[PDB]
C-alpha cells in the first residue's frame, strides 16, 4: 500500500500539520478517510511523539465508537493513515446549525461517547485529554466516532497521573490549569464540556482570550439555563466539579459512576455497546462521496518512522 | 455557533 492505491476524491479537512482526504481504495472499491501529514512540517513542529502515539492508539484500540485504522503507510515526504470515513461530519458541524440538540439526543451521543472512553481507560490505559465537538464524528447510521488520537496518554492504569499541559483552552480541566498532575478523570470534565455544549448551546466558560477563559473555569461556577431538567443539571454539576477527586467519574469506578447517573437511567449500557439502540438522526447521503456534512471551505477546495506502516 | 477551536500540547 502507497500513494497509488487510492483515488483522491474531496478534501475534508485541512489544519496546519496536514489534511484529510475521502478516498477510494482501487483494489477494493471502499472509500475511507486519509489523514495525510508531511514529514517536513510533522518533524519542524514538533509532531512526531504525537504522530506515533495517535499510530499506536489506533492500532491498538477495537470499539464500535473509535475511527477504526485500516492502513498507516509512510512515503519519502508523507505519513498516511487511512480510516473509517465518518460520512455525517462533525458534531461541530450539527450543533453549529440547530444550535442544542434535545436532552434525548445528547443522552445518546453521551452514552456512547462514556462506552468509547470507559473503553479507552479500562481495557486500554489511555486518556483521550481532547475530547471537543471537532473530535465527534457520526457514521453513515448516526453512531459517534471519535477521531484524533495524537494528544493520547498511554500507559495510564487506574489512578496514575500525568504533567503534559496540552488539549484545546475551551475545554481544559481546572486541575490542568492549576499545573497539578492530574490522572484520567479530565476526560470526564471534557465529556461535561461537550454535554454542556448540546444541552446548552454554549460553552460553559467563555471568553476569546485563551486566558480570560482560563479564569473563568478556575473561579466561576457554570450557569444552568432554566430549561434543563434536573437529571441533565445534576449530571453537568457532577461532570464540571473543579477538584477532580469529587468530580462524577473521579474516584475508583471511573466510568461506571457516570453510567448509573439518573441522567443515563433509560440506558441500556451493553445494548449501547452492541449499536442496538436507534440512533436520533441519520445522516441523509444519497452516495458515498456526497460530503453535505461537511464544511464547503474544504470540500470546493524527512526522516523514515521506524515500524510505522501497518494493515488491519 | 462558536469559532473552531485549535488543539495544542507545550
Ligand atoms: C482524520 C479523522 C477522521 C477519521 N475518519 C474521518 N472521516 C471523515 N472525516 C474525518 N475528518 C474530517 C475533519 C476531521 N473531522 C477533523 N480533523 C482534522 O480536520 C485534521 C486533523 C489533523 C490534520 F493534520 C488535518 C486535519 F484536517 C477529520 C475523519
Ligand atoms: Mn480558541
Amino acid at each position: 500500500v502507497t500513494m497509488n492505491e487510492f483515488e483522491y476524491l474531496k478534501l475534508l479537512g485541512k489544519g496546519t500539520f496536514g489534511k484529510v482526504i475521502l478516498v477510494k481504495e482501487k483494489a477494493t472499491g471502499r472509500y475511507y478517510a486519509m489523514k495525510i501529514l508531511k514529514k517536513e512540517v510533522i518533524v519542524a513542529k514538533d509532531e512526531v511523539a504525537h504522530t506515533l502515539t495517535e499510530n499506536r492508539v489506533l492500532q491498538n484500540s477495537r470499539h464500535p465508537f473509535l475511527t477504526a485504522l485500516k492502513y498507516s503507510f509512510q512515503t519519502h515526504d508523507r505519513l498516511c493513515f487511512v480510516m473509517e470515513y465518518a460520512n455525517g461530519g462533525e458534531l461541530f458541524f450539527h450543533l453549529s446549525r440547530e444550535r442544542v440538540f434535545s436532552e434525548d439526543r445528547a443522552r445518546f451521543y453521551g452514552a456512547e461517547i462514556v462506552s468509547a472512553l470507559d473503553y479507552l481507560h479500562s481495557e486500554k490505559n489511555v486518556v483521550y485529554r481532547d475530547l471537543k465537538l471537532e473530535n465527534l464524528m457520526l457514521d453513515k447510521d448516526g453512531h459517534i466516532k471519535i477521531t484524533d488520537f495524537g494528544l493520547c496518554k498511554e500507559g495510564i492504569k487506574d489512578g496514575a497521573t500525568m504533567k503534559t499541559f496540552c488539549g484545546t483552552p475551551e475545554y481544559l480541566a481546572p486541575e490542568v490549569l492549576e499545573d497539578n498532575d492530574y490522572g484520567r478523570a479530565v476526560d470526564w470534565w471534557g465529556l461535561g464540556v461537550v454535554m454542556y455544549e448540546m444541552m446548552c448551546g454554549r460553552l460553559p466558560f467563555y471568553n476569546q482570550d485563551h486566558e480570560k477563559l482560563f479564569e473563568l473555569i478556575l473561579m466561576e461556577e457554570i450557569r444552568f439555563p432554566r430549561t434543563l431538567g434536573p437529571e441533565a443539571k445534576s449530571l453537568l454539576s457532577g461532570l464540571l466539579k473543579k477538584d477532580p477527586k469529587q468530580r462524577l467519574g473521579g474516584g475508583s469506578e471511573d466510568a461506571k459512576e457516570i453510567m448509573q447517573h439518573r441522567f443515563f437511567a433509560g440506558i441500556v449500557w451493553q445494548h449501547v455497546y452492541e449499536k442496538k439502540l436507534s440512533p436520533p438522526f441519520k445522516p441523509q447521503v444519497t452516495s458515498e462521496t456526497d460530503t453535505r456534512y461537511f464544511d464547503e471551505e474544504f470540500t470546493a477546495q524527512r526522516p523514515h518512522f521506524p515500524q510505522f506502516d501497518y494493515s488491519a | 455557533g462558536r469559532p473552531r477551536t485549535t488543539s495544542f500540547a507545550e
